[PDB]
């Protein structure tokens, strides 16, 4: 279980990625 | 029941901040931690994961609880004649701290209230601790050896 | 499972000792303790009752395991003029031991061989260490300051 | 269980009761 710590940069572009990822599997 | 350090700055704790940590299992997911004032060593934010809050190393001070230690290193002549202290605060101000007698190795001069917030009343700080370290010549020539003897007492 | 402190004195770990206990439960019975050199703070020896061995506090130095610690008060003049320290031995001899340099707050000098015998090589001491404790004047006469801000660098 | 320490003249005299007593008990 990979941990590490994120920017507030880093972490906004990591959220629109699981977002536009739930995004094809919520088709 | 897995622990992960999460490494927090002086100035993160005297002002409060908050983290966001990356995770994989197989989706990348985002924990945030809000970081209140004042928190200690060792606190522990559980996420069903435990981040435990470690202290990151700072040069100026040394955290001491709530207490925040400033090293002063200062020479023998200014602790025998009298110096003026610019203390450094957290927010970035300094603060004269003028000492007339004689200041000795390792002396301490609380600064009351310039220290952490302390967590469950962080209106009230920790106070900023003077830790005097005084600075010996390496070397003293006859010269000056001769006339110590005349001037310092037995 | 009972636990009773058996105090020693620094000179009874540095020669060994026996020590006699008086008991009652109701038969008063005496338990003898050999205690052989160098043994350590904590050392447990049990009696079908554990006896565990604590140091007694001494007035001239301080235990840290097989090795002894001297406390040397000296004056800031000796610390930056030259001096020469009578280090006192557990068995009650003096060794001048002579310093040039600057003495600086806190220094140590290894007096090597002359701390307690470690246990199991008990032919092998540990060492004496000096540590200095640099006394200051408690004033400084305007007279001085002056000549001590002429002699002394910045 | 009262345990202290004797000195080596404490001990030798505390022997001698214990002694002087199963000695009594021997009978």
């Amino acid at each position: 279980p990979q941990i590490k710590e994120l920017t507030d940069e880093e972490a906004e572009r990591l959220q629109l990625e699981i977002d536009q990822k739930k995004d094809a599997e919520n088709h | 029941p897995v622990t992960h350090d999460l490494r927090v700055s002086l100035e993160e704790i005297y002002s409060g901040c908050t983290k966001k940590m990356k995770i994989s299992h197989n989706e990348d997911k985002i924990l945030t931690i809000e970081v209140k004032k004042g928190w200690k060593e060792g606190t522990k934010i559980t996420f069903p994961i435990v981040f435990v809050l470690k202290d990151k190393p700072h040069n100026i001070f040394k955290r001491d609880g709530s207490d925040v230690i400033y090293p002063a290193r200062i020479s023998l002549r200014e602790a025998l004649c009298g110096c003026t202290v610019n203390v450094p605060t957290l927010d970035g101000r300094t603060i004269p701290v003028v000492f007339k007698d004689v200041i000795r190795p390792g002396m301490r001069r609380k600064v009351p209230g310039e220290g952490l917030p302390l967590p469950k009343t962080p209106e009230k700080r920790g106070d900023l601790i003077i830790e005097f370290e005084v600075i010996f010549p390496e070397r003293i020539p006859q010269t000056s050896r001769t006339v110590l003897e005349q001037v310092l007492p037995i």
